[PDB]
């Protein structure tokens, strides 16, 4: 059985810049009938693979001409030319000339823009939740850039530890930005023991560290 | 016009069986060969299997002992089958349509939208969903949706009149082993008075459908 | 002489923490690396990090935000912590020291046993035991119904080692596990010798002791 | 970051035969200092993973001369002279010239040897469980060559389906056999319904399937 091995896992990559993607097969993929069957597939996020390359070098329809793929025998290389905020996603090679076919592992496209400090909202838990038993705190960092950031929970002025999970989006297709939510989980009883609640958020594009609050 | 789509039932239990269906439309699987392709959570790409146009068929080297792939022509469907679950096969199950060549396709040219497959032993549960309550001349608000099981829920706003501005997390697993995720929209502050927002919840394994009005 | 051991907590809830202590003996962890090393159930091993004798240290790309190694060189101990758990962290987790070399080891001389960590929201069990009954003779241990792995199994104290079978645990649909430990004796022993099954559960910490009978 | 390919994934060979093993590395692992890091190890099954070669080809002690390292910069060979059956497990390569350290996948050693029948014996349910409401019978199929067998339960001579599961041993490293054991699980109600309880055997070694059974 054929092993196909892509590199690099991970590819950040600026704004119009060249990408170059390897992938390498342990054996031949040349047929015994003089064709080498290697496609290349993109997956955006949210979406199902679609098919750029096939045979090679070949673009499938409707496949702009910035992507090109070459190689031969165990050698192949992807190249983008003038990387767009819509190229991001990751990339797969797939040999199918040997039985079984597979697919490489993937290389993670990552856009390089400029900096984009979070745009932050915090929200209280609703009353309905609340009368339930149970408080949910959100803290919301809207489309930033890079994906880094600090965010640190504090209820009346204490920082908090343990009583939190956070969400980030995949990196936005149209800005190539990231969002972020914390989410602060609590029983009632514990809610209703105290009285600001605050998310202050650390970003590189950010001055100095900005809080959101409110009284409760 | 070239669609398939994948029928699951989104949970089944460890050593149980998983029967999908693809069915097909704007072309003949008399005329094509279908691939099964699958993904688990955060993980790359895994080719399954195929069924050729004549009938025959191929399989994955790793699940070959425990997999079945058939066909009907005359309805247009495709069917996988799995015996003995294991936790790793928690996956999204895809079928493609072959593409190009003679006897080897060169590539899978048009894809379903993927069906998520969960194994296990916990039961299913609907979420609860309760509003986020709502920068400079900017609002956000949105829906938290809360202690569902298992994945994916879908979320919408406006019945899907109201596309820009959204951003609906990555789930996050509790330590409850269920999931929670918030859906979040940007909106003119100017509309809050004259608009309403209603976030549509949908989640198929437990047949539960939650319209939340999101007010100030 | 060297030895490491870890020290786990066997089941750890999603989102939450985990603590793993490696206790070592035989040499100085002032003169030596440790490195730690997963494996995923019924897949390939995993370098996690390591922490120098000086006591920098490295860590895995994929797991590094969550991961942190210290060490307390008197108390011949190493700890590996990670946050915010995943089901894909369930694992078994070795310390290995390292052997040879200057600033880079050579290799990985000694290992510990490895301490089994299952990532799940489910609660502890421990198992029901029944007996399989039995010039060869087939008797065993039915080992039902736990959760989380592993089970430990031995015949009459461990005296009893050959013609012994444990089988992989298979998991049930219940989402409990399943197994049964088997061995070959002589037909001629069965009205002479005695025949116990020792079942060790340390997640439940529950041990049983069954007679196998004719 | 470096990614380290090994082949075969399995490799079945013959007592007495040779086993090579490829390592590949996507880039060079020569240090700066000169030295190459490359190491083996073989993990047996139950056991901890053992040190075999260090810096391409020096054998730790204890290690026989039946094993051998060769290569040079991205390319590596683990070599087995006149295997055994003591040397069956998983062979892991293992890069350390450059940060973050990586193992491969593995290469799994099967070993090849003569037929071997099962010893087929029949276990009814214990008293003790069947006063808990619940009957598993249980089939063992001992030391056999090779692992392909067929397990088939039949009550008063229905061939069941569906409400039993297999349990294989991992190859023995003495006599290179399997062991494997297959559980029927019936409620209390189902079991006491029904009067001949088999168990039926088909194998390589075997000249007829071979039945065990009990009347209850
Ligand atoms: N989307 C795809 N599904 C498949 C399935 C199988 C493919 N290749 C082969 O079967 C190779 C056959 C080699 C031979 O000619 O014997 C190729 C392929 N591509
Ligand atoms: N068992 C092992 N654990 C480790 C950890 C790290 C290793 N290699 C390096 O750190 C290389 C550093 C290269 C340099 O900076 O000189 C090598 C290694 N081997």
């Amino acid at each position: 059985e054929l092993v196909m091995t892509q590199t690099p896992l991970s590819l950040p990559v600026s704004l119009g810049d060249q990408a170059s993607i390897s992938c390498r097969s342990s054996q031949s993929i040349v047929h015994s009938n003089g064709n080498t069957y290697l496609a290349w597939y993109l997956q955006k996020p949210g979406q199902s693979p679609k098919l750029l390359i096939y045979k090679v070098s070949n673009r499938f329809s409707g496949v702009p001409d910035r992507f090109s793929g070459s190689g031969s025998g165990t050698d192949f290389t992807l190249k983008i030319n003038r990387v767009e905020a819509e190229d991001l996603g990751v990339y797969y090679c797939f040999q199918g000339s040997h039985l079984p076919p597979t697919f490489g592992g993937g290389t993670k496209l990552e856009i390089k823009r400029t900096v984009a400090a979070p745009s932050v909202f915090i929200f209280p838990p609703s009353d309905e939740q609340l009368k339930s038993g149970t408080a949910s705190v959100v803290c919301l960092l809207n489309n930033f850039y890079p994906r880094e950031a600090k965010v640190q929970w504090k209820v009346d002025n204490a920082l908090q530890s343990g009583n939190s999970q956070e969400s980030v989006t995949e990196q936005d297709s149209k800005d190539s930005t990231y969002s972020l939510s914390s989410t602060l989980t609590l029983s009632k009883a514990d809610y209703e023991k105290h009285k600001v609640y605050a998310c202050e958020v650390t970003h590189q594009g950010l001055s100095s560290p900005v809080t959101k609050s409110f009284n409760r | 016009d070239v669609q398939l789509l994948e029928s699951g039932p989104g949970l089944v239990a460890p050593s149980q069986s998983l029967s999908i269906t693809c069915t097909v439309s704007g072309f003949s699987l008399t005329n094509y060969g279908v691939d099964w392709v699958r993904q688990p959570p955060g993980k790359g790409l895994e080719w399954v299997g195929v069924i050729w146009s004549g009938g025959s068929t191929n399989y994955n080297s790793a699940l070959m002992s425990r997999l079945s792939i058939s066909k009907d022509n005359s309805k247009s469907q495709v069917f996988l089958k799995m015996n003995s679950l294991q936790t790793d096969d928690t996956a999204v199950y895809y079928c493609a349509k072959h593409w190009g060549g003679y006897y080897i396709p060169y590539g899978m040219d048009h894809w379903g939208q993927g069906t998520t497959v969960t194994v296990s032993s916990a039961s299913t549960k609907g979420p609860s969903v309760f509003p986020l309550a709502p920068s400079g001349g900017t609002a956000a608000l949105g829906c938290l949706v809360k202690d569902y099981f298992p994945e994916p829920v879908t979320v919408s706003w406006n019945s899907g009149a109201l596309t820009s501005g959204v951003h609906t997390f990555p789930a996050v697993l509790q330590s409850s082993g269920l999931y929670s995720l918030s859906s979040v929209v940007t909106v003119p502050s100017s509309s809050l008075g004259t608009q309403t927002y209603i976030c549509n919840v949908n989640h198929k394994p437990s047949n539960t459908k939650v319209d939340k009005k999101v007010e100030p």
